[PDB]
């Protein structure tokens, strides 16, 4: 049933898709902190299924108690914030499931949180999944890719530090 | 050469001495008793403010080594609303001071509403029917003393607010003046007409005889012997000023005994449609300006509560440390309506409540919850402020004593999803009076002489938890709605 | 010669050794961890009750100097509802014990109501749809473990309550029995038919395979090596018994971790129409009797709360002293729904709240308020008890640990307007098991041998403040109604 | 695959599980009662260490998810000196354990001195006449039980230290062995001859019959069912080891319940001329090595004292925060001789004292003073260490639980005028046993496999206050000299 066991095809800073679907303008997030990049900048992603993963080899910072989001520090001094959907914290951890732990180092691709794309599909307010860089101050240039992406595979952003 | 400001606050009395270059030179604080003679009631003792305020002066002057010879003027700042009556001859109170919080004259307000004055009072006072302001505290006094009204028509009876009382006790009985800021607070004065309301006065059965003289917030009121007193402004307003409020759409939030959020509305009396107060502030020369205000009764007080009655902390400073030992309030909410709800609730009936407790909740959840209440309230007031004025703040300038709380500061920021600018000198309410004093005395000439002592010391910006804010606030919202209407009538 | 009782409670585990003359000879208490893995959740660790209960035995035996040779039997008393599952082979739990308070299986109950079983469950269990009882805690367990249901049909999985678990761990795996008292609590057993409900079992997806053997509350269950175990009864019931409940209309109130008020209804299963439980107790020979029960989750716990998390007191004993330094709660109310509301509210949603706070309220108001909650709740339960059974108590016999609180005792009395009889030996829940043990062993023959160790030590009678009771209770009533429905679903 | 260590300490019992790569995988702590049946006395309950130690194992294994199948071996670490006697047949103690601190057998020591054995005992035990060690606690026991000595010649009576007791209770009665480290502590064993002293044994009236088997600190003692137990070493020594003591002149200081400072003296039994202990440690293969040791009874305990009896703090962690709110102890000194003075004082008569108090001193002076005592004592021991061994440390490697105290750490540094290296894994005492276990099992082969998990996490270096150290220490010196000889005889 799961190829999780089998071997995969294996191919300045590049940030990788930490979850999958269609990329989106931060600007369209139904939440201001996001949409005005108050929290920082990056993109978003309408999601396709199953799981959230490290997008940089770094170290997972904090993991939300209701496990719907997490942050992480790249070995390259970048800060990432991944927030699944919006107002998700009201589902109180239902659909979510904690693969990793609030302290480890990870490579790109390592499973971080698993999820239930459909329970979440009608329960949640929105499903948008912002991916932003929070420490926008220590970053020169930041670029936004487009279209479709695939987990731990397609990159969404490129940035010059 | 230097000005000297006087800050007589809910909690305590202070005395600041600044130089021309506007540097805080020496300070004196002295806290004073709080009496609750009955539940929803608060009262302070006129002679104690008095003793405490006086005493504070000397000690500052002394501390720095300075005399009558080197002080340009006296600037005066006080706590609002808090009503006082006193036999003219004597220099003695016919009662205790009723504090701004004290919910006593609550039924009275209930008549006022019963009659139909909500509308009126709104429109001319810019105030709102509530025990919060001077008016009713006056009548309640006159009403609970045999020889009062009459004794006062004959006029042996004096009314006043802290500035007025503070002044007269210095101009040895000579001067009876309140400022423009002070007066708006009273519920007796007319903000457009800029003079005592005949209606209020009547309706309330107050006698023009006791009312003092109402004058500019920068003027030489008189001389006193430590010398002239050139400044007067209600505390919240003197801080608006020290922040250099002064221009349209400009705003600050003061975190002290209570929380006061104000925005300068230049020369336009914006009519609040969102639980807010239309009141007076100053424009750059100490002239009359209008403004929107959000009052929140309990802020720093709560900390004092944990500190002094509950006994969970030795210092309010410690709250940061414990509140941070916890990550979450663990479900708990603290609605600190210890003395009703103010803006924009205005429910003199609600009382303090605690919620969401379970066996695993401990002291630290609780403290932090108290700290949180602060930002919640703040935020309540703010949203109002915005709707009303159609403007969207991008930063919050702040100041106050509680503002030294990195935690609270930050949390305040996250919960708003807005930056928070914390000024390098926290003691702004003081500064304000000074300027009003100095300016009025040629001590300074121009505000511009000073768009420099106003360094920002710190910026708090929204952390990642800012995403969580809506949920957390809804918490708050439900909690609040449950503390309401607790008392009865 | 002597019996030895075992009391394994919510808070702690104990071991009492009595003589034939029924005198408390030596005791051993040992408190144990309380885990709250999440808010409305409570859990204890099977191995810890275990370790703690065992350890307590030895130490009592040792303390007095006594051996296998002089002990007639073992009487067993436990905390109710608290569900446990364990791999038969091993002697190891597949989970932690879910405690009677733990509100986890709350949604489940919500289905049950959604389906239509309220009526059924009432009528056959005498219980009421609520996370309080065993049933749902079982399913919730089976539901959150891969190899469970199936592993349990094959039957390598054991269910049980503390008595059952306590037994099996002593009869080295031999015995799997619960008593009649215990079983009623589960929500799976039928009180008329006096056997497991096929419906419940189904509906809940429980497998007859795990259920133990259900037997008389006085019988020799087996032998163990410290020897036979002749007694078993749910704690509340073993205290009904030690008070010599035993006859129709007879009642007691136990003040411990919670509060349990029960009345013997001889052989008639009175149907509660007032938020009460119809459940089983004993008649004079340990035979099945019916009874009305009022459960109140939080009593002594609150004190522990102030004592252990809030940190206001070092000892619960101290509460008398501080609560008495105050005369009034000063308006304050404490609704201790830390783990929902029980009878007669039964709202697994309400949470702890505090009310009527103002700046003058301090620690001592608060403590006392907590103490007060006790009598209020008690009183709530009582009125129910009366309505239901048509009888009007004239006294309240009581017992429990909190019952050493003159203040509370008295206050309890005033607030009821009824006398309160406090028994000279507080450790009654124990005594109960013993008798059931002794009796069953010819250790005693007749209850009558003992209508003598039941001396009354004190009578509390209604003081003049008893006139004030209605007001004060209305306080309570309003407070309660506000803590309700706090959590969400 | 993994080793599992057992650390059974004065304060509590622990269980660490490491991997081959030597990473701390899961831990379990469980604190246990401390009984003071009388002043200068301390005692623990054999069944409680037991219960606590056992229980801790399971819970670690469980926590990580692991079985009998994946664990290479069991490493064992215990608290020293603490004497135990127990009926062989039963598995039951004839008494309570006498702890290393307990000053009971103090008169006995007084005879020993009266007789002339100071010299002897020094020279063969390397120990010093003091209630601190096993010997006298044994005799005191045998002396306060009717059927003892005789019952023990017949040999139904077992002696042992925690490792020995811990072992036997696991090798179901099979194994009776102590390690080399353990034994030196007893005052009955001969460090040169490396075997029980006939003299001690006599003089003390001890019977070779109870003494266990004495074996290498790395050897397979036997197998147990959770499997073999390959490691054993007295705690202080297992930490010497985990720090990779191992070579001449190498040293560490452990900050826990007490303070223990040790230096490896390879294969030479250095004779202390400065209040120090000559005792055994290990060389790289777990072989016997000698060493100099400085024992200090009270360190972390004091904190617990403030924390648990005095009640000034909720957590020991908090001590940093309060102690830092003060800058100075304000003159105060705390000599924590709660259970006599150890090295290099060795005065079982001194008792705790506090000094230099004046009206302005408060809680925070006090706490900090307690923290300070730590470094003072440390420093006392150190100077001894140096004189004795002629070597001058340049750094202090440390470890222990208290070592997380930046304040203390630093202060320790200043007061010494020496750098302090704090290791990245504090839980070293554990690690030690493991290696001894692993190694002995081919789990590792070479120590060298590991001169890598020993990262330094932090360096504390002497701040400017280091200049002040002499004065401050003289403070200390005077204080100490005043707490001495408090009790009488
Ligand atoms: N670290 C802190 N955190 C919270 N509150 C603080 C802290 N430091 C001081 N305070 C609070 O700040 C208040 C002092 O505010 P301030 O503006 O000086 O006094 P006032 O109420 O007279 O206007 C008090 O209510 C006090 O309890
Ligand atoms: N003076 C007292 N006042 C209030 N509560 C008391 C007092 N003494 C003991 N307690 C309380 O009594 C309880 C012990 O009740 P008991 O019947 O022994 O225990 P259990 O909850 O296991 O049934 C605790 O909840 C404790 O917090
Ligand atoms: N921040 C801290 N400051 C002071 N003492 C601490 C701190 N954290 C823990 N402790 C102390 O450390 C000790 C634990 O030391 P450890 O090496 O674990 O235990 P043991 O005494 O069994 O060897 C306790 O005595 C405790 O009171
Ligand atoms: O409305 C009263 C205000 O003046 C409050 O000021 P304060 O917090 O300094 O007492
Ligand atoms: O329903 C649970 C009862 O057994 C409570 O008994 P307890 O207070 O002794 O834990
Ligand atoms: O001499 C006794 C030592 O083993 C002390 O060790 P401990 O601090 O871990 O209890
Ligand atoms: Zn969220
Ligand atoms: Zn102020
Ligand atoms: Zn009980
Ligand atoms: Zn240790």
């Amino acid at each position: 049933g799961l190829f999780d066991k089998l071997k995969s095809l294996v191919s300045t800073i590049e940030i990788i898709a930490p979850l999958s679907g269609e990329i989106v303008n931060i600007e369209d997030v139904p939440d201001v902190v996001f949409a005005e990049k108050i929290v920082g900048d990056g993109i978003a992603i309408k999601p396709t299924g199953n799981k959230m993963v490290a997008p940089v080899d770094g170290t997972i910072g904090k993991i939300f108690e209701t496990n719907h989001a997490f942050s992480i520090e790249s070995d390259s001094g970048v800060e990432l914030f991944v927030h699944f959907g919006i107002d998700t914290v009201e589902l109180k951890g239902e659909g979510f499931k904690r693969i990793a732990e609030e302290g480890q180092r990870v490579k790109v691709g390592d499973t971080v949180i698993e999820f239930d794309l459909p329970l979440l599909e009608e329960k949640a307010k929105s499903t948008l999944t912002p991916v932003v860089i929070s420490n926008m101050d220590e970053i020169k240039e930041l670029i936004k890719l487009s279209g479709s992406v695939t987990v731990g595979e397609t990159p969404v952003i490129r940035i010059k530090k | 050469k230097y000005i000297v400001a006087l800050d007589q606050g809910t909690t305590s009395s202070r005395a600041v001495v600044m130089d021309h270059d506007a540097n805080i030179i020496s300070v004196s604080q002295r806290e004073f008793e709080q009496i609750y003679p009955k539940p929803g009631w608060v009262e302070h003792d006129p002679m104690e403010i008095w003793a405490t305020q006086s005493s504070t002066l000397v000690e500052v002057l002394a501390k720095a080594d300075i005399s009558s010879d080197q002080i340009a003027a006296i600037g005066i700042t006080n706590q609002r609303e808090t009503t006082i009556v006193w036999e003219k001859e004597t220099g003695k109170p016919i009662y205790n001071a009723i504090v701004w919080q004290c919910r006593r004259t609550a039924e009275i307000c209930e008549h006022l509403k019963r009659d139909g004055l909500e509308d009126y009072i709104r429109s001319n006072t810019g105030l709102v029917i509530d025990p919060y302001f001077s008016g009713t505290k006056v009548k309640w006094i006159l009403d609970h003393v045999e020889g009062s009204r009459e004794r006062a028509r004959r006029g042996e009876l004096l009314f006043g607010t802290v500035d007025t009382w503070l002044i007269w006790k210095m101009t040895q009985g000579r001067v009876h003046v309140t400022d423009y800021t002070n007066a708006s607070r009273t519920m007796l004065f007319n903000i457009h007409t800029l003079d005592w309301d005949d209606k209020m006065l009547e309706v309330l059965d107050i006698p023009r005889e006791m009312l003092p003289e109402v004058r500019r917030s920068s003027e030489v009121y008189g001389q006193t012997n430590i010398i002239p007193i050139s400044g007067i402004a209600g505390d919240q307003q003197a801080a608006l000023f020290g922040q250099l409020c002064v221009k349209e759409g400009m705003a600050k939030n003061t975190y002290g005994t209570g929380c006061f959020m104000l925005m300068n509305t230049g020369e336009k009396a914006v009519k609040s449609e969102n639980g807010l107060l239309t009141t007076i502030a100053c424009g750059p020369t100490g002239e009359v300006n209008y403004a929107l205000e959000g009052a929140v009764f309990m802020a720093g007080a709560s900390i004092q509560w944990l500190r002094d009655e509950m006994k969970l902390i030795n210092d309010a400073y410690d709250s940061e440390y414990f509140a941070t030992k916890v990550q979450n309030t663990n479900g708990v909410y603290v609605v600190p309506a210890f003395t009703g709800l103010g803006a924009p609730y205005w429910d003199p009936y609600a009382r303090g409540a605690i919620f969401g407790l379970t066996r695993g909740v401990n002291a630290n959840h609780i403290i932090r919850a108290t700290l949180e209440s602060i930002a919640y309230q703040t935020r309540d007031v703010l949203e109002a402020m915005q709707a009303d004025s159609g403007i969207r703040l991008h930063a919050l300038r702040v100041d106050g004593g509680a503002v030294a709380n990195n935690f609270l500061m930050q949390f305040q920021s996250d919960i708003l999803g807005t930056r928070v600018e914390r000024p390098e000198v926290r003691e702004v309410t003081a500064l304000g009076a000074a300027y009003l004093a100095g300016l009025a005395v040629g001590f300074w000439q121009n505000l511009d002489e000073l768009q420099e002592k106003a360094v920002i010391e710190r910026e708090f910006r929204p952390g990642i938890e800012t995403t969580e804010r809506n949920y957390r606030y809804a918490g708050w919202k439900k909690a609040v709605k449950r503390a309401m209407a607790w008392e009865e009538h």
